[PDB]
């Protein structure tokens, strides 16, 4: 009915991950920064979890880019920072978290472009 | 102790890569345990990693015997999630090529089953017709079997100017080939001894076990998705649904032959009723514009760029869409999260349930009876393993 | 609407019973099957004399890939990387830089023919008819490495097959 | 509290009992596996490999995780008994074709950028 | 609005809503939510303890005879506390209808196996266990079905890498096929295709 | 300003297509 | 084809049908491998005037599913998911095969 | 306090006086389409893309430059707003060159994305497009001025942020060109930023030309070391 | 009077009216043990009373078959047996009780 | 060509006995047809 387990959640032994990719990896939990080439903000809504970058080398034939770690393309998406922290904790990964960078509200005024005595007056349109 | 034997993967009657572990007393079968996953390529995760257009090619491959039907099922799901609608000519082309695909699958299923039973000649006779239908596929799309012709907005290209006439020429003669097959197989007493009262499944058990398609219709259940839940233009064509009475291999074989005849009927109706117009939905935000407009119009170039780089977004939601594929009810449960890549794509293939019920189907039978029962279930392992 | 396939009973009049007994004792239907096989024996076989004869194809056929040129000799490819982005198999690898004369051209255009699925999406996505799937299909190799095409191999393929590729495009570009 | 429901074992003791049952089963099966699969290892090698695999996750203190581990162990044992596994699957426990990765700082520094 | 837009069907929407209300009234102990999607698909979100009752009702009630189990799958959503979402799709031949049942579970909580209600689930549940790690309590024969023998991990998991962890090759020294850590000659190239502009205003979430 | 040319069935219709089974008697008593 | 008439008679008697009427091999009744160019009509939304996209936007009319019976929040006849399916008719074309 | 109550699609929010319609809308999560408005530059109001309908008001307003009045109900998804956005997008694409395959702004174009989201999908423009000659402003910023949409973002950035007044507009009507009017290099320690603010491929990076497409690149967040500002 | 009902494993039932009456009476008796406020009891009692009334008022098997909309009266008997078994199971389960547990805060929220 | 034969057997090629550098009396292959005759021979067109 209810055993009332009093242990911290830990599923590292059930996931089939080699211990090299559990004790050595360092995950990064963050809200991605806006692409400065565009003005849309729709890619800065959800939290993301990624892994540290590992070695990439040039494969002798065709000069392609080879890698040896399996978690190089793994990016997870979460609604909240607490959810990502819980996932990383229960999966055994050590994480670093960065707080969300929200742009502060500005004070825009069209009339300031034509100020009578202030420096904000524009010299062209 | 019962002798344990491995049937497949490298076996003539294993139908590809199926490992069957069977416990035999003598040649009696005590228990069949199918081992699958020898053709599991992780299609669903890969689909999760592609766009909606990029994932279309995977669908033909799930069942490589009736490739066009698979794309249509997927296309219907994406269209339902998109809340758009293909033009009438696209739908008529879809149904025509679906009937051609049903013909291909039935010929393959019936002939291979006969080959396993030991009747070699029928397979050779009908694969020339299969070659002609592959010619039709290649003419319409450029590939003999992996056309990727049916898209989630309609079809890719219009038919070449001399295709309907050739389809008519083939259809007006296919009946005699069917008749020769039936002459060699239907009334033969060896065939009846091999197939009658072998693998009998009751209607209630067939329903509970998840069977669909002929495996239902062979037990007397009056069910067909083209009649009860029609999708493209199937409510505008007339055909009959063959119904069995005994539930054995012989009834299912007769049902498949009659299904080929009815699909010839539907092909005739589609040939006579093909309408004019465009071939894909006239919405450049879903289907790519013509190559002539992409090179002259700025909006067309922008939409072509964004469709072939990012792909169209699909509004968030989950659907389960099923069609009456030649092997049974073929379904897809598609989950979208508002992105241009599907969040989840579960594929339901009737071969899964049929192979699951094979063990119940082969109770009290011999080894050759088990070979026959494997043949009669119309199993392809690309759709079983995914 | 539906029909039955195995719901007929035989008549039990003495003539029909005797006919059925004659069929059982004399193997009439087996003789009919033998006759059908014998009839197929005296027909003309549907076999073609490969390699001296070839099966039919169409202008839309997808075969070996090729990179095309303009009539002046300039390459059509501009390194827009649309084919690489659309490839379902991730078989295309592209690297580009400004040329010595300032043109936007590739320095690397690699196609893995063993990753490729020959779907033709690349020639659909291309906006300048640069990359095409040609008509050739007899290009089997004795080693895996020979199926890893670089830019030089694809350009040689284009130079070799242009005379037919242009005709095939001319016969089908109105359907696209 | 926590409103959690068990799989098989209510407490730690039942989980340990199931673990010991699984250990007995594997210990019994090892010689038959060595004979049937025609392995080139000794019975002692197989048994101490079983012990090592059991001890690899001896730090678990959650009865539910222990129950799931025992279930997976039963799955593997049933696969080995019925000869569903092949010789390659059995020898994949020994890593006979893998070079021993160094564990000290200096060798890792010499080899590459991977810590 | 006519040519390219999919047409709506109000009658089926009303029928499905009425039947969802009927089912929710009949089984208040387990039913948590009912939805009817705009393409006329009926979904019922229930509590994990009600998998056997609800399904049994939906299979046996005279007004709701769903004798066919079309599909049974799971969906992985890492951000939820209960990670996995179990989905049952049922088809009623008598009333020519389809219904969906949804429930939830985590990595360690088992779910009652529905082999007594539907034989078809027998393999389906196995598949779930193979690819998601969800344990089904009273399954007569639960084991891997699709993955390789002695395959560790559950591939259809969001944290599982696409190419896995091990790859196979024949080694001549030992004269067998061996598994070694995966090493790709060309790494899978990750594409960031998401547009930075909102596409559908109707699905906008409140910014809290 | 040319007309629209497309793959269409010929005016009227296509000829009838036989699909029913044709198994003669072809035997003595 | 080109078979001798005696061989034709032998084939017709052996098969029981007239093979000369329907041959599996194609000789000259197929379409020519070269065809005239097509014209391929445009479509419904190729108008210049009454063609604002917001009036033909299928993706933007999709809305989230209707929520009935949220748990958080008299006759009452029993209902079915749909009216019962009707019995199929027995194929006036060919009822028994 | 002194906050006023306004409505976005019938949803109540309280905003400071002097807040424009765009900021009030973005306080509820809705991003108004824009081309010439940059929150760190002075308001321009010329691209005309941010037009929205106020309830009971017959004329659409420029959301980037119109302060909200108390009680206004902004209708960001009304028929009038969508028609205004479609018309403005069509006018913007009337003279734009078909350069997307050769433009370095392929997957990062605000013009492309906003055409895909708020514009139409066809063209009824049967005339011939305009072409303007290219300018040379140094070895860092590459200019292809046919792609310009005359948003005057670079001019405002140079005037206010960079502090040099080299950039401007010459001519008028259709024949209005953004440039320097003389062979002058726009050289400044902040000269490169005009590449980022420019929403189209009119101004691009010259060292970066033709090397990559944005969907290919992996982005890693890091810290500058070239000075002590970090 | 009728042979070969059509479905495999379904046996043609002689005297089907008596069997149907017995099954419906048994269903009603089982439902009598369920609390009156339970919606399941009232709904299935209403449908069972309607079906029993239609069974009592039609002696012809074909006319009853058409009126029932039950699809091959043997199937009606099978459905009655299924409903009786479900009624016993539901009497054991007691699903008319209030909701056992409320889901977590964002369990069913999609997208993400 | 011989139009009296059925489709697939109405067009054929007799290969040369000596290609660029190798003797080809016995070892012929289908890759020796040049592209124009390749298009004609595969029934991709009606014109040589
Ligand atoms: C039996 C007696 C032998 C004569 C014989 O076979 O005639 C068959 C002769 C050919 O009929 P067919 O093959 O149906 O007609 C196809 C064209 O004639 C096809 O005619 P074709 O233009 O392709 O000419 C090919 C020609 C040249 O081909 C050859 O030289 C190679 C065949 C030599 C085989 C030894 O074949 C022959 O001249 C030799 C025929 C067989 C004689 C040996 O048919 C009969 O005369 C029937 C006679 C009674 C049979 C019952
Ligand atoms: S044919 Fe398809 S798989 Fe092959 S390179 Fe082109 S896009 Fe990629
Ligand atoms: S081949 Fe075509 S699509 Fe590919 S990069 Fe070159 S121009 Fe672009
Ligand atoms: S600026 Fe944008 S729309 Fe213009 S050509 Fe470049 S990518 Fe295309
Ligand atoms: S160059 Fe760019 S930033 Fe400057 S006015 Fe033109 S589009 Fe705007
Ligand atoms: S953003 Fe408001 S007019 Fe330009
Ligand atoms: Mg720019």
């Amino acid at each position: 009915q209810l055993i009332a387990v009093d242990e911290k959640l830990d599923i590292t032994t059930l996931t089939g991950v080699p211990e090299e990719h559990i004790k050595t990896r360092k995950v990064r939990i963050f809200v991605p920064a806006r692409n400065n080439m565009q003005s849309g903000v729709n890619n800065t809504k959800k939290w993301k979890m990624e892994f540290d970058t590992r070695e990439r080398w040039e494969n002798p034939l065709m000069g392609w880019s080879s890698t040896a770690d399996p978690l190089s393309n793994l990016v997870l998406t979460f609604s909240t920072k607490e959810d990502a922290v819980a996932f990383a904790e229960k999966n055994g990964w050590s994480f670093d978290v960065e707080e969300r960078k929200v742009p502060k509200p500005k004070s825009k005024s069209y009339g300031a472009n034509f100020s009578w005595n202030k420096r904000t007056r524009v010299s062209t349109k | 102790s019962n002798l344990t034997l491995n049937f497949g993967p490298q076996h003539p009657a294993a139908h590809g890569v199926l490992r069957l572990v069977m416990e035999l007393s003598g040649e009696m079968v005590r228990k069949c345990d199918p081992h699958i996953g020898l053709l599991h390529r992780g299609t669903e995760k890969l689909i999760e990693y592609k766009t909606y257009l990029q994932a279309l090619p995977y669908f033909d491959r799930l069942d490589y015997v009736s490739m066009m039907c698979n794309e249509q099922a997927y296309s219907l799901a994406v269209e339902k999630l998109l809340n758009i609608q293909p033009p009438p000519r696209a739908q008529w082309i879809r149904v025509l090529f679906g009937e051609i695909t049903r013909l291909l699958n039935h010929i393959m299923a019936v002939t291979t089953h006969a080959l396993d039973i030991g009747a070699m000649t029928p397979f050779f006779w009908m694969f020339e017709e299969r070659e002609k239908m592959f010619e039709f596929y290649e003419r319409v799309s450029g590939a003999r079997m992996h056309a990727a012709y049916i898209r989630p907005g309609g079809v890719h290209q219009d038919l070449p100017l001399g295709l309907l006439d050739d389809i008519y020429e083939f259809s007006k003669n296919f009946s005699f080939r069917i008749d020769e097959l039936e002459e060699m197989l239907t009334n033969n007493r060896i065939w009846r001894n091999r197939t009658v009262d072998i693998g009998v499944v009751t209607a209630e058990d067939a329903l509970n076990y998840g069977f669909s398609g002929v495996m239902l219709r062979g037990s007397g259940i009056q069910w067909d998705l083209r009649k009860t839940q029609p999708y493209d233009v199937y409510d505008q064509v007339e055909f009959d649904v063959p119904i069995g009475s005994r539930g054995d291999c012989y009834d299912r074989y007769l049902c498949r032959v009659e299904e080929m005849r009815q699909s010839l009927r539907i092909i005739s109706q589609c040939l006579n009723k093909m309408p004019p117009g465009e071939i894909k939905v006239d919405d450049a935000k879903v289907s790519p514009p013509k190559r002539a407009e992409m090179k002259t119009s700025m909006e067309s170039l922008i939409h072509h760029f964004k469709l072939y780089t990012e792909g169209y977004q699909v509004p968030p939601g989950a659907t389960y869409t099923a069609i009456e594929a030649p092997k049974g009810e073929f379904g897809v449960y598609l989950v979208s999260d508002g992105s241009s890549r599907p969040y989840r794509c579960k594929i339901k293939a009737p071969g899964f349930a049929h192979l699951a019920g094979l063990d119940k189907m082969s109770k009290g039978h011999m080894l050759a009876d088990v070979v026959a029962i494997i043949g009669t279930q119309d199993i392809v392992f690309g759709e079983v393993d995914r | 609407t539906y029909k039955f396939v195995n719901m007929r009973e035989p008549s039990m009049d003495m003539k029909s019973v005797t006919d059925r007994a004659a069929q059982t004792l004399l193997w009439t239907e087996l003789v009919r099957g033998l006759g059908m096989t014998l009839s197929y024996l005296f027909r003309e076989p549907a076999t073609i004399n490969y390699p001296f004869e070839k099966g039919p194809l169409s202008p839309r056929f997808r075969g070996e890939h090729a990179l095309r040129r303009y009539p002046s000799g300039e390459e059509r490819c501009i390194a827009c990387k649309l084919c690489e982005a659309v490839c379902p198999a991730q078989a295309i690898t592209i690297e580009a830089e400004p040329r010595a004369d300032g043109s936007r051209r590739t320095t690397r255009y690699d196609i893995d023919m063993t990753k490729c699925i020959y779907c033709g999406f690349c020639q659909e996505a291309c906006p300048v008819d640069a990359i095409v799937e040609g008509p050739n299909f007899e290009f089997s190799t004795e080693t895996h490495e020979e199926l890893l095409y670089n830019k030089e191999k694809l350009l040689n393929n284009g130079d070799k097959w242009e005379a037919e590729i242009a005709a095939n495009i001319q016969a089908d570009y109105l359907y696209r | 509290g926590t409103s959690v429901k068990p799989i098989f074992s209510r407490d730690m003791n039942e989980a340990k009992r199931r673990v010991r049952e699984l250990y007995r089963a594997w210990y019994r099966e090892v010689p038959n596996t060595v004979h049937l699969f025609q392995l080139d290892i000794s019975v002692k090698q197989g048994r101490d490999k079983v012990r090592e695999m059991f001890m690899k996750n001896a730090h678990v203190t959650d009865p539910r995780v222990v129950d799931l581990l025992v279930i997976k162990g039963k799955m593997e044992l049933e696969e080995t008994i019925n000869v569903w596994k092949q010789r390659t699957h059995i020898m994949r426990f020994f890593h006979e074709t893998e070079a021993p990765r160094p564990t000290d700082f200096l060798s890792k520094f010499y080899v590459g950028h991977d810590p | 609005t006519r040519p390219t837009i999919r047409p709506r069907n109000d009658v089926v929407h009303k029928q499905l809503s009425a039947f969802g209300q009927y089912v929710a009234e009949i089984l208040p102990k387990y039913v948590q939510q009912v939805q009817v999607s705009c393409f006329n698909e009926l979904e019922i979100f229930i509590h994990p303890d009600g998998v056997i009752p609800v399904l049994t009702f939906l299979r046996d009630h005279t007004n709701a005879q769903f004798k066919s189990l079309a599909d049974l799958t799971a969906v992985d959503v890492p951000t939820r506390q209960n990670r996995f979402e179990i989905v049952y799709n049922l088809l009623s031949l008598r009333f020519n209808s389809r219904i969906r049942v949804k429930t939830y579970t985590d990595e360690l909580t088992p779910i009652e196996s529905s082999v007594t209600v539907y034989k078809a689930a027998n393999w389906y549940e196995r598949e779930i266990w193979d690819m998601f790690g969800v344990f089904f309590a009273n399954h007569p024969d639960l084991r891997r079905i699709l993955t390789d023998y002695g395959f560790e991990g559950h591939p259809f998991r969001k944290d599982f890498p696409l190419s896995g962890y091990v790859e196979l090759r024949y080694d001549d020294e030992v004269k067998r096929v061996v598994a070694e850590p995966v090493e790709l000659a060309q790494e899978f190239r990750k594409f960031d295709l998401n547009s930075p502009w909102e596409a559908f205003p109707a699905y906008r979430q409140p910014p809290e | 300003a040319s007309k629209v040319k497309q793959d269409m069935p010929p005016p009227g219709g296509y000829g009838p297509i036989d699909y029913k089974r044709n198994l003669p008697r072809r035997g003595l008593s | 084809a080109s078979a001798t008439r005696v061989i034709q008679l032998l084939r017709n008697w052996a098969s029981g049908r007239d093979l000369q009427a329907k041959l599996q091999l194609r000789y000259q009744e197929i379409s020519k491998r070269t065809q005239p160019p097509p014209k391929l009509p445009v479509g419904p939304s190729h108008k210049l005037s009454n063609n604002y996209y917001c009036t033909r936007d299928g993706r933007r009319e999709a809305m989230p599913p209707s929520i009935v019976m949220s748990s958080q929040k008299t006759e009452k006849k029993a209902v079915t998911p749909a009216p019962p399916i009707k019995r199929w008719e027995l194929s006036k074309d060919q009822p028994y095969l | 306090s002194n906050l006023i109550e306004v409505f976005v699609d019938g949803q109540s929010v309280m905003v400071e006086p002097g807040t424009t319609v765009l900021q009030a809308c973005e306080k509820v999560g809705m991003q108004i389409p824009r081309f010439c408005y940059h929150e760190r530059l002075s308001v321009a109001g010329n691209c005309r893309m941010c037009l929205v309908e106020i309830e009971k008001a017959p004329k659409v307003v420029a959301a980037c430059a119109m302060p909200v009045m108390k009680g206004w109900n902004i209708l960001t998804n009304s028929e009038k707003s969508k028609k205004a956005r479609e018309g403005v997008m069509e006018f913007l694409l009337a003279n734009h060159p078909l350069d997307c395959p050769i433009c370095d702004q392929g997957g990062e174009c605000d013009l492309q994305d906003q055409s895909m989201m708020f514009g139409s999908d066809r063209s009824r423009f049967l005339e011939g497009k305009r072409a303007v000659e290219d300018k040379n402003i140094g070895p860092l910023v590459k200019t292809i001025m046919t792609r310009c949409i005359q948003c005057t973002r670079c001019i405002r950035f140079a005037s206010e942020i960079a502090g040099v007044d080299d950039l401007g507009t010459t001519g008028r009507g259709n024949d209005m060109q953004v440039g320097t009017y003389i062979e002058k290099m726009f050289m400044s320690e902040l000269s490169g930023n005009i590449i980022d603010i420019c929403p189209v491929g009119a101004l691009t990076s010259k060292p970066y030309a033709f090397t990559a497409r944005p969907w290919e690149t992996r982005k890693t967040e890091s810290i500058d070391v070239m000075d002590a500002v970090g | 009077l009728k042979k070969t009902t059509g479905l495999v494993g379904l046996a043609v039932c002689e005297t089907p009216h008596e069997r149907l009456k017995i099954l419906y009476t048994k269903i009603l008796d089982v439902l009598g043990q369920i609390p009156k406020n339970a919606a399941y009891r009232k709904y299935t009692e209403q449908i069972t009373n309607e079906k029993l009334g239609m069974v009592k008022a039609e002696p012809d098997v074909k006319k009853l078959e058409e009126q029932l909309q039950g699809g091959q009266i043997e199937e009606v008997i099978l459905q009655a047996e299924n409903e009786l078994s479900l009624a016993r199971k539901m009497l054991r389960w007691k699903p008319w009780e209030p909701l056992v547990e409320e889901p977590p805060a964002n369990q069913w929220k999609w997208p993400i | 060509e011989d139009n009296k034969q059925f489709f697939g057997r109405h067009r054929w090629v007799i290969y040369t006995t000596e290609m660029n550098g190798r003797d080809t009396f016995w070892d012929v292959d289908g890759s020796m047809v040049p592209p124009e005759w390749h298009r004609w021979l595969h029934c991709m067109t009606d014109d040589p």
